[PDB]
């Protein structure tokens, strides 16, 4: 038991070390409120307040999936709704000519979360995802196996894959 | 600066620090956060920040 | 995908209230689906499955608990209308081998293999001791246990026939001649007349 709250624990604080680094890329921020780094290095921090806190105002999409995987909160309409948020932001910051470039950094950010959420079934839904990015994508130049290679190498398995592809 | 590097890139300028990018990429040794993070500001800059690219 | 009948995990848990309507209503939905593929639609995938659920309620049925004894009543003969309306129906429907073989195969299979009597003797003992009452019988209490027993009998008749020409025999044909009547079956005659009753208990025999 002393272990199931050493490993929370590490969950939690990695949480805080990545909404860390993306305050650093993050130039929404300034430097004087260097406040919330000091609270990040600091402690500990209730999930709520940092799903609530930091990845709501700082739109942490990301990180707020992410979270909610430890939380371990089903319910879908939310998990969905901050779906449909990540990727529409992804959406503003795109211009036409890196179709391709995009499409590396989307399968980059997507991989990066799928991998550390494609583990439970809630967060990442395999047969709701790929639909969901496949339309996405749409508006985009396309080549065959851009959408499914992202969960391949998100590391869901080809046998997974090819049962709910299939249906 | 890898984590912020526009501060090099002003001091710098952008030519110098894609070039120096590209040396931590390929500098041996390093750890692999630094040469993907290098990897990647040479490949795309900043993601809507400094973008990176032929001017007429 | 990867094996699973909802249905049937879903109803398992508990069988009181509305987890028992809800089975209902998927029975009769099932029942009625097999008249359909008279009409005949994309019988050959749903069918099969439908007596899957279908076998596997018969036998869990024995362990079962019912709001009453007249729920069961109706729940035993319309799971066990629609096993004997696949047998029969499957050679009228066509395409080819047909739709419902394979649906009616694993039925005569099930009852050729793993055979677990209780389902079918369960009947038998609740229509022997029905109460010899005019009312709350009303009839329609009665016209149930008679529709039950009736239908048991036919399916378990219908069985004995399809035994023979594949063979199978033994268990079934001996687990009848147990019961049979040998006792238990031929007292039935006597409680109605076949007013339920007889000709279906003396069919059978």
């Amino acid at each position: 038991e002393f272990l199931h709250e050493l490993e929370e624990k590490m969950e939690v604080a990695r949480i805080q070390l990545q909404i860390q680094e993306t305050l650093q890329r993050q130039y929404s921020h300034h430097s004087s409120v260097q406040d919330a780094v000091s609270q990040l290095d600091s402690e500990l921090m209730d999930i709520t307040k940092l799903y609530g806190e930091f990845a709501d105002p700082f739109k942490l999409a990301e990180c707020k999936l992410a979270i909610i995987h430890c939380a371990g909160y089903s319910d879908p309409i939310l998990v969905q709704t901050l779906w449909q948020d990540i990727i529409e932001k992804e959406l503003s910051d795109s211009v036409t000519l890196s179709s391709s470039d995009r499409m590396h950094a989307l399968s980059l950010k997507i991989v990066l979360l799928g991998k550390i959420y494609a583990g439970t079934p809630r967060f990442f839904p395999l047969d709701f995802i790929v639909q969901f990015l496949e339309q996405q994508v749409c508006t985009l130049n396309w080549d065959v196996g851009f959408v499914i290679q992202t969960m391949n190498e998100i590391g869901v398995p080809l046998p997974r894959l090819l049962e709910v592809y299939d249906q | 600066l890898l984590v912020e590097i526009e501060r090099f890139f002003k001091l710098h300028q952008e030519d110098q620090a894609c070039a120096t990018c590209l040396i931590l990429a390929c500098s041996t040794c390093d750890r692999e956060v630094s040469a993907w993070a290098t990897r990647a500001f040479f490949r795309y800059g900043g993601e809507a920040q400094m973008r990176f690219t032929t001017l007429p | 995908m990867n094996a699973g009948g909802y249905g049937n995990l879903l109803m398992n848990s508990e069988q009181p209230q509305g987890e028992y309507g809800v089975t209902i209503a998927f029975l009769r939905l099932i029942t009625t689906l097999v008249k359909g593929q008279l009409g005949s639609t994309q019988s050959q995938g749903l069918v099969p499955c439908v007596m899957f659920v279908l076998k596997e309620m018969l036998p869990s049925y024995h362990k079962w608990r019912y709001n009453s004894h007249g729920v069961r009543e109706q729940i035993g003969c319309l799971i066990l209308e629609l096993i004997h309306a696949i047998l029969n129906l499957c050679h009228e429907t066509d395409l080819h081998s047909s739709h419902t073989p394979s649906l009616q195969f694993l039925c005569i299979c099930s009852l050729a293999y793993t055979e677990a009597g209780q389902t079918v003797i369960n009947i038998m003992g609740i229509g022997v001791d029905t109460i010899d009452m005019v009312m709350a019988a009303g009839q329609g209490q009665g016209q149930l246990l008679i529709k039950t027993v009736k239908l048991a009998f036919s399916v378990t008749n219908n069985v004995i026939r399809l035994k023979p020409p594949s063979n199978v025999v033994s268990p079934l044909e001996q687990a009848l001649s147990q019961h049979g009547a040998g006792n238990n079956l031929i007292a039935v005659l006597a409680k109605y007349i076949y007013p339920a009753l007889p000709r279906l208990a003396i069919q059978l025999l």
